[PDB]
């Protein structure tokens, strides 16, 4: 397979229902033993798809209560490098929930990176 | 009949998200489930039972409660008791 090829298919497929999507990262970076967290803001094209048909958790308890489903993936182009961590977090603001980017798979060709394969969580 | 008592309250104030509810358990108790009777054979503990319900004009449940005691109320009972031959013809 031709990175080209794939690059054409990556892009074409998003664009076939592409969003906007306003990516904010929160790196935590180890000061005196502990996290001082810096927040940063990126933007990209985006599709979103359904992988897995997973079933809504709920976890309420003293401290809180949200719920939140696994069933919908990512697909993203070569535009912008990402990373997820512990120490390293992305969210975006969909209409219905907030998103999380729990794993990342970076699509590569003969060691070259051409998009991101992604997954979420639908953060109620 | 019976008299509940309040003791307190469950250990925390629970909230249970799959019946969307709140709960919070308080704790009662009840006295003296077997006895029925009220009565005694300790003379002494009837005439000051009496004595009390007469100076008092409250209950006086003697020797021990009853699970529907009326409150206020007054319970006497003995607790030790110490014989002695004190003379040839007298205890």
């Amino acid at each position: 397979i031709n990175i080209d090829r794939r690059r054409k298919d990556i892009i074409r497929t998003i664009n076939i229902n592409p969003t906007n999507i306003t990516i904010t990262s929160i790196k935590k970076t180890e000061i005196d033993g502990a996290f001082e967290e810096t927040e940063t803001e990126i933007k990209c094209v985006v599709r979103i798809f359904n992988e897995k048909t997973a079933e809504k958790q709920i976890s309420s308890e003293k401290q809180g209560t949200f719920s939140s489903i696994r069933t919908y993936g990512m697909l993203v182009s070569n535009d912008v490098i990402l990373e997820v961590n512990s120490r390293d977090s992305l969210e975006f603001e969909c209409i219905y929930g907030r998103m999380k980017i729990v794993n990342i798979y970076p699509q590569i060709v003969k060691g070259e990176l051409c998009g991101y394969q992604c997954s979420l969580e639908r953060i109620d | 009949a019976f008299t509940c008592i309040y003791k307190g309250t469950s250990e925390n104030d629970i909230v249970v998200e799959e019946w969307d509810a709140i709960a919070r358990g308080i704790r009662f108790s009840v006295i003296a489930l077997e006895d029925k009777e009220d009565t005694t054979n300790d003379r002494w503990v009837e005439a000051l039972s009496r004595h009390t319900k007469d100076l008092l004009e409250i209950e006086s449940y003697k020797d021990n409660w009853k699970k529907n005691f009326i409150a206020p109320c007054a319970l006497w009972r003995t607790t030790h008791i110490e014989n002695k031959r004190i003379n040839y013809h007298l205890i």
